[PDB]
RNA sequence: UAGCUAGUAGGUGGGGUAACGGCUCACCUAGGCGACGAUCCCUAGCUGGUCUGAGAGGAUGACCAGCCACACUGGAACUG
RNA sequence: GUAUGAAGAAGGCCUUCGGGUUGUAAAGUACUUUCAGCGGGGAGGAAGGGAGUAAAGUUAAUACCUUUGCUCAUUGACGUUACCCGCAGAAGAAGCACCGGCUAACUCCGUGCCAGCAGCCGCGGUAAUACGGAGGGUGCAAGCGUUAAUCGGAAUUACUGGGCGUAAAGCGCACGCAGGCGGUUUGUUAAGUCAGAUGUGAAAUCCCCGGGCUCAACCUGGGAACUGCAUCUGAUACUGGC
């Protein structure tokens, strides 16, 4: 190649960029949810997906995904989502999250018991 | 020892300076090609000898107005 | 166009001795000449003499060694485009002391080898394993 | 931390002593009388490359009862001065304050020299150490502290004691429970039968 | 003015001191012009657990530099 | 002594016109012991006939390599088409490291001071053979003695 | 992002200022700049460093040091 | 906490039921108490200054101030300090994710293309040890998993260390401005070059080698480098200028 524009402009790569950039490097945002649904799931996994709609404050809108057993949730109902990709959901790159606000607890589990937060029994 | 330069004259417009042209001629520090790499200053001169195309040796001296630090001091190449 | 002469007589080395040639020939100079009496010594040709003296010329009897050329590899480096300087210590290990740099210097046409002995360093000429 | 595990059968696991419930009979030893394979070694698999350096890598951590960032730190100090990180890491761990103990014969188990020092019963240089991962410095006196001198446990570790070969660089009193710590362990008296071939391997990455 | 003063380092409890030349202006912690050597107050076993160039504090002294009564102290620490 | 070693086990497991396969493929190293080195390969129905398939003509193949002091001491490079390799003299006290086998083409030539890395193709069948062809490549100061001069 | 500037380019003189200088007023000559990217925009304080890689390199310059700019927006002068 | 404690108990899990495994674990016994709790004793950070004593201090020998020393009253937010003693008594102190391949740990039950997992593989349509659980196990542990940003794997941006006939691409062809390269011999200047030498290259930080409280964290001495830049005095082959 020619060095005598190499000195002038350099060899140039393709840069890495975000599969979730409307959280704009936060690892979780809040959401007042427009609409929440179900939708049927990609290649032959017969698996029905529970998803919602959330419009961001910087202007993004996008479609995430309703992880852990049961919930509560509705249009205004208001929600944290995060990073994390489902494979078999159109464009779905975000899961909603239970640690905060007014969505119900999840259903409870004896192993793995951080995920979504299974709380301990208390009187 | 003082600084300086060889160049030569690219503009001569105006009655009491003249510009002059300066390069590097050196390897670039990542590519090892030579690259010649032309600065022009605006050279003080109330001689009028020199003119345009003229090759001049110039001196490194203090500041005489905005930006201006370099003078002139002979005609190398003499070609007219 | 016709660009360099040192390539017209590092190819009919390189090439002459990849072609089994008894002893190869080209226009001498005075750098051509310096570069054969430190081929010679350091064992990458077993001869070298000169002919004529107005239009002058320059043989060279390769060395070979088990059924192959003495020279493993002959790399030029130092180039029209891209020339190399080499400080006292700043000179390269060719092949780990396998092989050579040759060096111009202002004291005389040498290796590196010589060089470092001398404290001495230069333009390179040529890389020799 | 604490691992918790099992004492003798990990010694069965990879075929080799680990001085667990073993360093001190030859009959009515407990020892599980030696298990034959029964019907398990017909059903036993081939170990994979990969587990076979964890296999060292954990046999070589646990003989010594160590943390695991410790003996990474081993390794990164055992390739410094020219001490070769398949032969100095194993002279980093058996200098330990909690091994010189035991090499001392003031215990019969690791575990029981690891006591000493856990419960502040040992010093060196005359001050108290309740440090474990302490390296030992050549030439300097190790003993039990005054308050722990009478344990006849210790008397009856050092009764079998002065039936045991001693390391060549170190000397203890019976008597004085007091020992010189003469040199760190070299290799013309220290060996081990583990895979010093495949320790190597180790960290790398 | 420019002084021969103790530099705070050696963090919490056990501090140690390297003793500079420096202008006493603005910053605590500022520039510092020259070292001269290094001054611990805790037992280190060495002979030469501080060091003092005293034939250079006498070439700062031939500067007119100020002196700090911790350094007259330090001083005294390396038996004049 | 004792060197030779085996690199890889491959299964094999495809169907065709005679039925479905169920054979293994094997790749090993043998040498001299004095300063030649050689590699061989070959499928059977059984893993120690496929060793032994391999193995003969392992103890057959050969080539001669510059081995001064059991030791590398110079950079070089192998090829073969699209596999790569190239090899370092080590410091105190290390070497191999990199692939399987580059690790046992040195054994069989009493080497261990070897830093080794692999480019482009890693395939087992090609590497061995570029290995090998950076041994053709490998010289000695002993042999630079007998060049140097007239 | 392809055209930029004409207080701009060169010069001279007055006035002010710690030195220098378009800093500032008035005037004379007619330019100057861009291809090595001016003009325009996006992102970003910079460095010793921080973290990482065998290294070339990559990301990042909080806290701690060595400089900077700023403190509701903008202009201004004075005090030491 | 350390040791010892059985054809191997109570309780579980695997098990045509042979045995296996939890497990020497427990119960039993021995044996030692760190840390903790509480009571007792209690350092160092409190020096520096100040008072007396001494000094032909310097000055004009007892104003200030200085002095190697001696002797004394003094200063604690942290604080129920550190450290040690004493008292029972193993007493008060443990989770997280994973275990079919890459991937170390192994099965058994439940779910049944539904739910639920995933990086690839794809799993699951009622033997998925791939989704939930249990027993055993693996690894790490006051952490462990999850997400975000950005790196190391990456020789896939290219000097170290690639491609353009057919697998990314030689411009359809020629001409050519601006830019780059260019045979030999004898001089000359000494820019580039090479040599010698000095300054600059902060502390911290790193690397390499040491030292300090019982270690490490933390702190700190040494060695090294900062490729270069600035300047001086030489060398003189080759390029540049002549």
């Amino acid at each position: 190649a020619t060095v005598n524009q190499l000195v002038r402009k350099p060899r140039a790569r393709k840069v890495a960029k975000s599969n979730v950039p409307a959280l704009e490097a936060c690892p979780q945002k809040r959401g007042v949810c427009t609409r929440v649904y179900t939708t049927t799931p990609k290649k032959p996994n017969s698996a029905l997906r529970k998803v919602c709609r959330v419009r961001l404050t910087n202007g993004f809108e996008v479609t995430s995904y309703i992880g852990g057993e049961g919930h509560n949730l509705q249009e205004h109902s208001v929600i944290l989502i995060r990073g994390g990709r489902v494979k078999d959901l159109p464009g779905v790159r975000y899961h909603t999250v239970r640690g905060a606000l007014d969505c119900s607890g999840v259903k409870d589990r004896k192993q793995a018991r951080s995920k979504y937060g299974v709380k301990r029994p208390k009187a | 020892k003082i600084r300086t330069l060889q160049g030569r004259v690219v503009s001569d417009k105006m009655e009491k300076s003249i510009v002059v042209a300066i390069e590097r001629f050196v390897k670039h520090p990542i590519y090892g090609k030579f690259i010649k790499r032309t600065t022009k200053l605006h050279v003080h001169d109330e001689n009028n000898e020199c003119g345009i195309g003229d090759v001049v040796e110039i001196r490194e001296c203090r500041p005489l107005s905005k930006t201006k630090s370099w003078t002139l001091v002979r005609v190398v190449e003499k070609a007219v | 166009s016709m660009q360099d002469p040192i390539a017209d007589m590092l190819t009919r080395i390189r090439n002459g001795q990849a072609a089994n040639k008894a002893a190869v020939t080209m226009p001498s100079s005075k750098l051509k000449v310096a570069i054969a009496n430190v081929l010679k010594e350091e064992g990458f040709i077993e001869d070298f003499k000169v002919e004529g003296d107005t239009k002058p010329e320059l043989e060279l009897t390769l060395k070979y060694f088990q059924g192959k050329a003495v020279v493993e590899s002959i790399q030029r480096v130092s180039r029209p485009g891209l020339r190399i300087y080499k400080r006292k210590d700043e000179l390269p290990k060719v092949m780990a002391g396998l092989g050579i740099a040759v060096v111009s210097t202002s004291k005389g046409v040498m290796t590196d080898r010589a060089a470092r002995q001398a404290g001495l360093g230069g333009e390179i000429i040529c890389y020799v394993a | 931390a604490r691992y918790l595990g099992p004492k003798l059968k990990l010694s069965r696991r990879e075929g080799t002593d680990l001085f667990l419930k073993s360093g001190v009979r030859a009959i009515d030893t407990k020892c599980k009388i030696e298990q034959a394979p029964g019907q398990h070694g017909a059903r036993k698999p081939r170990l994979s490359d990969y587990g076979v350096q964890l296999r060292e890598k954990q046999k070589v951590r646990r003989i010594y009862g160590v943390l695991e960032r410790q003996f990474r730190n081993y390794y990164k100090e055992a390739a410094r001065l020219k001490g070769n990180t398949g032969e100095n890491l194993l002279a980093l761990l058996e200098g330990r304050l909690d091994n010189v103990v035991y090499r001392m014969g003031f215990g019969a188990t690791r575990a029981e020299a690891r006591q000493l020092v856990s419960h502040k019963a040992i010093m060196v240089n005359g001050r108290v150490v309740n440090i474990a991962s302490y390296q030992v410095s050549p030439n300097d006196v190790v003993s039990i502290r005054e308050k722990a001198k009478k344990q006849s446990r210790v008397k009856a570790a050092l009764e079998l004691a002065e039936q045991r070969e001693k390391p060549t660089w170190l000397e203890v009193d019976a008597g004085k429970m007091e020992g010189t710590f003469k040199r760190k362990p070299e290799r013309s008296d220290l060996s081990a039968d583990i895979n010093e071939h495949l320790i190597v391997e180790l960290y790398s990455k | 003015m420019v002084t021969i003063r103790l530099a705070r380092h050696g963090a919490k409890k056990r501090p140690f001191y390297q003793v500079v030349v420096a202008d006493s202006r603005n910053a605590r912690n500022g520039r510092f012009i020259e070292r001269v050597g290094f001054f611990n107050p805790i037992a280190s076993e060495k002979e030469e657990g501080t060091r003092l160039d005293l034939d250079r504090i006498a070439h700062w002294v031939g500067q007119g530099a100020t002196i700090s009564d911790r350094v007259a102290a330090l001083i005294k620490e390396v038996n004049k | 002594e004792l060197q030779e070693k085996l690199i890889a086990v491959n299964r094999v497991s495809k169907t065709v016109k005679g039925g479905r396969i169920f054979s293994f493929t094997a790749l090993t190293v043998v040498g001299d012991g004095n300063g030649r080195v050689g590699f061989g390969y070959g499928k059977a129905r059984e893993v120690p006939a496929a060793i032994q398939k391999a193995m003969e003509k392992a103890r057959r193949n050969m080539i001669n390599v510059a081995l001064n002091n059991g030791t590398l001491q110079h950079p070089v490079k192998g090829v073969h088409t699209g596999s790569r390799v190239f090899m370092q003299p080590a410091s105190e006290g290390t070497g191999i490291i990199a692939g399987g086998a580059m690790r046992a083409v040195l054994e069989v030539a009493g080497v261990h001071n070897v830093l080794a890395k692999a480019y482009g193709s890693t395939n087992p069948i090609n590497v061995v053979r570029a290995t090998i062809d950076g041994l053709e490549n490998m010289n000695s100061p002993e042999m630079v003695a007998a060049k140097r001069g007239k």
